[PDB]
């Protein structure tokens, strides 16, 4: 029932259970419950607390795993926030 | 000499290669020598009735990139004894890759390998890129792993 | 079985689960929890329809196939503003750049 | 190379091809097996306990070249696969079983060429 606000560039603000953003592990360096993301858009990282909920959900779970969707659009701006996030 | 390769026996194994994945699934046999011999392809969502035998050493991967696969929740599958006309079964699934081997994944499916130099991304990101999933590699890791648990 | 949401509302995006059977007044309480507005001083939507307190998740058309933890259903949050109700406001995400010559 | 009286191939390919078509109760065709000795590089130890090895694939290629001279050549070499079958894997199992099976198919199949 924990939650953390993470804020992107644009000014959106995303609240998730600590749980799921701990996911990041410069988050869970960062981590206080709130960071603010200034190179990091909207579009990114609602993309980024979608695989914090995925990777909770079906981490060591036998409910077949389903593919982790990309549209190649947002592709290479989520592969430079994966890097930077640690997950 | 190689530590992960097939156990030489002759009592035959029929298993059951259970593809419960979205991928084209490129069935592994490590020979008596531990070098990798590529299998016939299992469609997505689909189940084969194979024959092996027991001690043999499988791992599976995507058919196109190799990307690797889990079986039984782990990387490698041994067949077991056929317990009164039962065949085991080796359950095929996706991973929970990580958020970065996902992407490298899909950027990979997209851009040609002469061409990941020209994308606007830091230099250590093409090294990622060129990286490839690679079953030796792959091998070299459980190897050194399995060398450091019995230790 | 869950359902995985993204509760809207101007620039603010929460991402919470709830049971598919569980109802739109126990979201409401989950919004309470974290917003510190009480469900009556809220106005829950699936894209433009309004949702009624007793109507579970499943009966909204939120369902396991529709509302998966890699995309999420989107539920437009509105409040109360004194006695009246504001309108409705999602603020969009930014927009991803034009795709490269190379990934074309 | 002298090629065998019409007859003689004749009677051997009729022989072989009720060996290799034989079916049993369950339609199970015995022969397949061992219609394809597996290769010394993928299976070495085969090669280092059988000193002549032999599979179907090569007598139907000793008749069509006309390797064997009698019906008992051809017999010789039958005999031979099965006795390499029963050398290489273990009493009670299928295969070992199955090459019984066909040495007996042979030989019934051999006598009814002798009339
Ligand atoms: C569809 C699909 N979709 C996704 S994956 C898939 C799929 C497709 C095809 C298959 C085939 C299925 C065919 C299996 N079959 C291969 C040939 C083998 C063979 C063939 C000829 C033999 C013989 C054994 N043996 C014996 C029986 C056991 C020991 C050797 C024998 N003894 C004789 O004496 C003999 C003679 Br007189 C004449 C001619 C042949 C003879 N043969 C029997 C099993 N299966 C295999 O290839 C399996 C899998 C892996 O475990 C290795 N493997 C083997 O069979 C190995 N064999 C052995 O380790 C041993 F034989 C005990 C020593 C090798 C060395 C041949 C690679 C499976 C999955």
């Amino acid at each position: 029932m924990m939650y953390v606000k993470l804020i992107s560039s644009d000014g959106h603000e995303f609240i998730v259970k600590r749980e799921h953003a701990l996911t990041s592990g410069t988050i869970k360096a960062m981590l206080t419950n709130e960071v603010n993301f200034r190179e990091i858009p909207s579009h990114v990282l609602s993309k980024v607390c979608m695989y914090f909920t995925y990777k909770v959900r079906y981490t060591n779970s036998s409910t077949e795993i389903p593919e982790f969707p990309i549209a190649p659009e947002i592709a290479l701006e989520l592969l430079m926030a994966a890097n930077f996030l640690d997950c | 000499r190689p530590v992960l390769r097939s156990v030489n026996s002759r009592e035959p194994s029929q298993v059951i290669f259970c593809n419960r994945s979205p991928r084209v699934v490129l069935p592994v046999w490590l020979n008596f020598d531990g070098e990798p011999q590529p299998y016939p392809t299992l469609p997505p969502g689909t189940g084969r009735r194979i024959h092996s035998y027991r001690g043999h050493l499988w791992l599976f991967r995507d058919a196109g990139t190799h990307d690797g696969l889990l079986v039984n929740q782990t990387e490698l599958f041994v067949p077991s004894l056929n317990v009164d006309g039962q065949p085991i079964f080796a359950n095929i699934t996706l991973p929970v890759y990580t958020l970065k081997e996902r992407c490298l994944q899909v950027v990979r499916s997209l851009v040609k390998p002469e061409n990941y130099r020209r994308l606007d991304i830091v230099r250590s990101l093409y090294e990622d890129l060129e990286d490839h999933p690679n079953v030796q590699k792959d091998l070299e890791r459980l190897t050194q792993e399995r060398i450091a648990h019995q230790r | 079985m869950d359902v995985f949401l993204m509760i809207r509302r101007h620039k603010t995006t929460i991402f919470t689960d709830a049971k598919e059977s569980s109802t739109v007044f126990e979201l409401k309480r989950i919004v309470e929890g974290i917003l510190k507005r009480p469900p009556d001083e809220q106005r829950l939507y699936k894209d433009d329809q309004l949702l009624d307190d007793g109507k579970t998740l499943g009966e909204c058309g939120f369902t396991s196939q529709t509302a998966r933890p890699q995309a999420p259903a989107t539920v437009g949050l509105a409040f109360r503003a004194d006695d009246t109700f504001e309108a409705l406001c999602i603020e969009p995400f930014s927009s991803p750049p034009e795709l490269p010559d190379v990934m074309k | 190379l002298s090629p065998n009286p019409p007859k003689l191939t004749k009677q051997m390919n009729a022989i072989i091809d009720t060996v290799i078509n034989y079916k049993d109760s369950s339609g199970r065709q015995l022969s397949e097996v061992f219609i394809q000795l597996p290769s010394r590089k993928e299976l070495p130890e085969y090669y280092e306990l059988i000193r002549k090895p032999v599979d179907f694939k090569k007598i139907k290629e000793r008749i069509r070249n006309h390797k064997y001279r009698s019906l008992g050549d051809l017999e010789k070499d039958v005999m031979l696969l099965c006795h390499n079958a029963q050398t290489f894997n273990l009493e009670g199992s299928q295969i070992y079983e199955d090459s019984i099976v066909l040495q007996s198919v042979f030989k019934s199949a051999r006598q009814k060429i002798a009339k």
